[PDB]
């Protein structure tokens, strides 16, 4: 699903600015 | 009429925080008026603690910013910015500024403690809101970005991690080093990956417009429990982000994909909230039929999640952190750099 996607990319937690 | 009456609001709003900008306050407590209790984020150059004013008992949220570390990782600018911003503004959706103060070695922005902590956490552990309740949160920045365009400043930091919820239920903005004064255009390449506008991405000059592509962003992620646009890498992200492509979970209602269909408009002469209209097209937008804007702006809507709270100083919301120590100089560190904090 594209929630199974989301979790795979890894950036389920806090996200830095660049 | 309404539209006269906001006109004289923010004009009034705009005298005010222009003042406060001429002439920022400074130096109004010192590190021994507060004792520490918890240590409730950490970054590259500072931390955020729970601390207790000792003559009143108030608590506080302390953002402690090491100076050498500022320089370092080419901050000096933004720290300025932000203090200088926070104890300017003055806006029901922003946090307050209560002291600041600097030492030999860090600077200092006490802040009021908002014990239910970030939307983040919240959305990460509901999973999404439904579409009332990220209406309500969205139609709150909404009119803080009104508030903020009307006194020419750009956000450029919106996401759940810099929301907080306060014990009403309503936000409060968190973070104000990248808001910068632009009028016109401005060319720096800075925000977070996934809500990054194209036009920052394809390194063009842009404007307030790129907040408004980020508040579409953001009721994406409310209402889906996952940004819009994501991948491994950032650079994967921003492909992503300039194709004009998006897809929508079949729960989105049809007057919600409308909505963002023209939230996360790739062409800036179609965008939403940068047309002639301005924010009235969001405003008047079907999504928002039943948003009560006054009432919202009066905090009288009954909010539809209100965080647990035991006390005012409960810290449940926040992470746990190995608490270190605040160690002050005995030499003074930067300090002409910071002369103006
Ligand atoms: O700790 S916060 O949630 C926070 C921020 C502002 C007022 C607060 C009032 N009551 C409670 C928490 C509060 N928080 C929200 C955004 C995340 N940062 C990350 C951070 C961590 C360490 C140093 C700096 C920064 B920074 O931002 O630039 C810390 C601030
Ligand atoms: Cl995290």
């Amino acid at each position: 699903t594209t929630y199974a996607d989301f979790i795979a990319s890894g950036r389920t937690g806090r996200r830095n600015a660049i | 009429s309404e539209q006269e009456s906001v006109k004289e609001f923010l004009a009034k709003a705009k005298e005010e925080f222009l003042k406060k900008w001429e002439s920022p306050s400074q130096n109004t407590a010192q590190l021994d008026h507060f004792d520490r209790i918890k240590t409730l984020g950490t970054g590259s150059f500072g931390r955020v603690m729970l601390v207790k004013h000792k003559e009143t008992g108030n608590h506080y949220a302390m953002k402690i910013l090491d100076k050498q570390k500022v320089v370092k990782l080419k901050q000096i600018e933004h720290t300025l910015n932000e203090k200088r911003i926070l104890q300017a503004v003055n806006f029901p959706f922003l946090v307050k500024l209560e002291f600041s103060f600097k030492d030999n070695s860090n600077l200092y922005m006490v802040m009021e403690y908002v014990p239910g902590g970030e939307m983040f956490s919240h959305l990460r552990r509901i999973g999404r809101f439904s579409e009332p309740h990220a209406r309500f949160y969205a139609a709150q920045i909404v009119l803080t970005f009104e508030y903020l365009h009307s006194l020419d400043l750009i956000y450029r930091d919106l996401k759940p991690e810099n929301l907080l919820i306060d014990q009403q239920g309503y936000i409060q903005v968190t973070d104000f080093g990248f808001a910068k004064r632009v009028k016109g255009r401005t060319w720096t390449l800075c925000g977070t990956p996934e809500y990054l506008a194209p036009e920052i991405i394809l390194s063009k000059g842009y404007n307030k417009a790129v907040d408004w592509w980020a508040l579409g962003v953001l009721i994406y992620e409310m209402a889906a429990g996952y940004p819009p646009f994501f991948a491994d890498q950032p650079i994967q992200i921003y492909e992503k982000i300039v194709s004009g492509k998006v897809r929508f979970p079949s729960h989105f209602s049809s007057d919600l994909k409308d909505l963002l269909r023209n939230l996360l408009q790739v062409d800036l002469t179609k965008r939403f909230g940068n047309l002639k209209n301005g924010v009235n097209d969001i405003k008047n937008h079907k999504w928002f039929a039943t948003t009560d804007w006054i009432a919202i702006y009066q905090r009288k809507v009954e909010a539809p999640f209100i965080p647990k709270f035991k006390g005012p100083g409960d810290t449940s919301n926040f992470d746990d952190y190995e608490e270190e120590e605040i160690r002050v100089s005995i030499n003074e560190k930067c300090g002409k750099e910071f002369t103006e904090f």
